[PDB]
């Protein structure tokens, strides 16, 4: 609450937060993209909250 | 993110002259930058 | 007709269900009804 970070790191290659596309972690919405399209989409944010 | 571009150029005031920037930085930062000194 | 707790309930979604349970279209044209049988899937750990 006091607390939403950006950028923990500027340059990741461990990506892929199947957390989403299997929802094997647990319930969530994108938001302009396809939950499974993790690896083949790429963005220059890595991390928040 | 933050950026730094520069140019290499001898000077001859600030003399004009046509030319642009590269950019030398790409940093992504989050600060609330609003001020600043040079240093010597 | 099937029972569901992965994924809780839940055709328009690519979840713990529609790759690992079942898919239906995303252009699927019908009703779901989803009843949750706490009380009625007797075993309740339903493993």
């Amino acid at each position: 609450v006091y607390a939403w970070n950006r950028k923990r790191i500027s340059n990741c290659v461990a990506d892929y937060s199947v957390l989403y596309n299997s929802a094997s972690f647990s319930t969530f919405k994108c938001y302009g993209v396809s939950p499974t399209k993790l690896n083949d989409l790429c963005f220059t944010n890595v991390y928040a909250d | 993110y933050f950026k730094i571009y520069s140019k290499h150029t001898p000077i001859n005031d600030l003399p004009q002259g046509f030319s642009a920037l590269e950019p030398l930085v790409d940093l992504p930062i989050g600060i609330n930058i609003t001020r600043f000194q040079t240093l010597l | 007709s099937f029972v569901i707790r992965g994924d809780e309930v839940r055709p328009g979604q690519t979840g713990k269900i529609a790759d690992y349970n079942y898919k239906l279209p995303d252009d699927f044209t019908g009703c779901v009804i989803a009843w949750n049988s706490n009380n009625l899937d007797s075993k309740v750990g339903g493993n």
